[PDB]
């Protein structure tokens, strides 16, 4: 049986672009109904 | 549709002088124009927009003003870098450049060398004859080049051309070639170009005998 | 980072059709017009048309039925056609960019390189190279010149002694003569220098792979 | 890039201090931040210069400052190369009062090294100033920050903005069909429905020992690629405190994958931020004092930042990502 894997709790995120490795941009998500 | 009158469409201007250029619309273009400079083998380069904004970098010696239908440009204290050719560009309604303004140095005025040749034997051998006039190193650019056999001008088969002006000494060069067949040059003797110019009243004449 | 890069310069037979792509980057076709203009020989700047961010065109009036502007979004790439081209739409074209000029209104800035179109049926021809040397009767200083008659496309370049005269030389513009290009040039040099020493023009024609010197002889 | 390391250090540092401020969603872009400030510092000299970069985790013995420029200037070309599959955009713009007696060695540098347009502006005539700064943010971002600046002093001398724009789709994107609504654990005592975006799935997903999180790589098509790192219960301080640039490094090497049920929220963020504070914090304090030395952008009269703003925003649903970030000096 595979994993369930719920983001439904507070978490980080980061979005990076493959050629340069940068941090496009960074977040935290502690309420989603924002 | 909107018609722009751009003048004058060339220039000859002293270094440190002034010099201003006029752009007349069809109808009210409420302000929305702009100025470009124009180097051969460049882009065009925005010097102005809204009639007197501008761009960062662009030197103080560019200005512009005007409304309603009737605008002016000027570049004051005239530098070498700043020849070039200039344009309008109304963008109230659609887009319209104006004709050009192509700005040239004033210099002293200076007398053409003329040297003239005859068509080489070479050339013959293909049947055709180009007699060949140059007329290096004058200033102002104007000139009229006239070509006599035997006495008679010739005007058919002649093409000039010109440089532009001199980045040694701010002159002008011109070469005209009269082509004619083998046949119609071996019927003739004498071979004349005549370079009329302002420096002198009496034009230079450089000829030769083609039996000589 | 704006930048608009047009692809390369063509030769365009008469009544046939012309294509030129602009491609962008540093910002996206759904956000900015861009713009086609042209520049014929001796003739002024004339704007041609635009497509606007939104995807609509606009086009010069004396143009609407030879002309068509489209583009591809998703490739930021802008596509100009113009039809049945003659000898007198030779000229080097140009995009450009919408540039903020105020009240809602945009002028252009942002050009790209620029293709050269020629229009003409002729065929790549080579070179013929005749001496200009002053008849046998005729001071301090002589000119001599070389006459490159008769060839297609343009450019030939003309050297005299491989360079070494530098001074003293005029290359003049190439005139269209039966469809082909004639050009000519002039070296003056010290009359003690000619003819005691040698006097070479130098042409080249890249279009043909050609090469030619031509010494400069006495009459 | 030799300056991917720092970014991604500046990254985590500005991260802490909006983390350390009650609790609200966090989201903006390090690379907009950074590149807007990186590019003022050529026009400062002296300590307020080298706080700015210092700031941006840099140390300059290590890496000089021709270094760092260069590497924003490759950065920025490569973030912006040509890409079919995912759109990626980032622009800089400096905005200059009419008459503003220039330094041209400024000018010239962010135009060749920040790629920057120029631009002269009226600012007496505060509402065509807005409206041309909002035009070029607006444009931008594709219509996603709208009237970045309100209200605008009339006796601005210079405003510099970069904006970022991202539009990825995912390499597996979930159907709409199967998103439902589901708890989310806002606490541990309280919970409020959102939709949840669900699928059975391929995933590369990890459990970190350093994070004490699982760590999930959602790939967007093209080159770009989505972490979430999930906490274990009562560590999300520890993986705040303990992200590295080495650490992030290590799950990108990583292209394994296994079968998992993916639960993911839709999401849509705003903020905006007012950055004086805390990049005061992280040592950046100097040019936003009357001694401020911004003797390279005009030597007609002393100047000082009085304004960091930073907008972002984010859509996130089954299809990709959504991203848009300006960051405005004044």
């Amino acid at each position: 049986i595979p994993p369930e894997v719920k983001f439904n709790k507070p978490f980080v995120f980061l979005m990076i672009e493959q050629n340069t490795k940068s941090p496009l941009f960074m977040g935290k998500v502690v309420n989603p109904t924002q | 549709d909107i018609q722009v009158t751009q003048t004058p469409s060339s220039l000859s201007a002293s270094l440190g002088g002034k010099v201003t250029i006029t752009c007349k619309t069809s109808q009210d273009i409420n302000k929305f124009i702009a100025w470009y400079q124009h180097k051969p083998g460049k882009g065009p380069r925005l010097l102005i927009h809204y009639t007197s904004t501008l761009q960062p970098g662009i030197p103080s010696r560019f200005s512009g003003s005007g409304s309603g239908r009737d605008y002016s440009f000027s570049i004051s204290n005239l530098e070498p870098e700043d020849i070039a050719t200039y344009y309008c560009l109304q963008y109230d309604n659609l887009y319209t450049f104006g004709g050009g303004t192509k700005l040239e140095i004033k210099r002293a005025d200076a007398a053409p060398t003329v040297s003239i040749f005859p068509p080489s034997s070479e050339q013959l051998t293909s049947g055709g004859a180009s007699v060949v006039c140059f007329l290096n190193n004058f200033y102002p650019k104007d000139i009229n080049v006239k070509w006599k056999i035997d006495g008679s001008e010739r005007q058919n088969g002649v093409l000039n051309s010109w440089t532009d002006q001199d980045s040694k000494d701010s002159t002008y060069s011109m070469s005209s070639t009269l082509t004619l067949t083998k046949d119609e040059y071996e019927r003739h003797n004498s071979y004349t170009c005549e370079a009329t110019h302002k420096t002198s009243t009496s034009p230079i004449v450089k000829s030769f005998n083609r039996n000589e | 980072d704006v930048q608009l890069k047009q692809s390369g310069s063509s030769l365009v037979q008469p009544s046939q059709s012309l294509s030129v792509t602009c491609t962008v980057s540093g910002f996206s076709l759904t956000s900015y017009g861009v713009h086609w203009v042209r520049q014929s020989p001796g003739k002024g700047l004339e704007w041609l048309g635009v497509i606007w961010s939104g995807g609509g065109t606009d086009y010069n009036a004396a143009f609407i039925s030879r002309l068509s502007i489209t583009k591809d979004n998703s490739k930021s790439q802008v596509f100009f056609k113009m039809n049945s081209l003659q000898a007198r739409d030779t000229a080097i074209y140009y995009c450009a960019r919408d540039f903020y000029g105020n009240y809602g209104r945009y002028t252009m800035n942002y050009w790209g390189q620029g293709t050269s179109v020629t229009v003409s049926s002729a065929k790549t021809t080579p070179p013929s190279v005749y001496p200009l040397a002053p008849g046998s009767a005729a001071n301090s200083m002589v000119t001599l010149g070389c006459l490159v008659k008769g060839y297609f496309p343009e450019p030939v370049t003309v050297t005299w002694n491989s360079g070494s005269l530098s001074s003293g030389v005029h290359t003049f513009p190439a005139v269209l003569q039966s469809d082909l290009y004639t050009l000519s040039s002039s070296v003056t040099v010290p009359s003690s220098t000619w003819p005691s020493e040698t006097v070479t023009c130098n042409v080249a024609h890249p279009a043909s792979s050609t090469k030619v010197d031509k010494k400069i002889v006495p009459r």
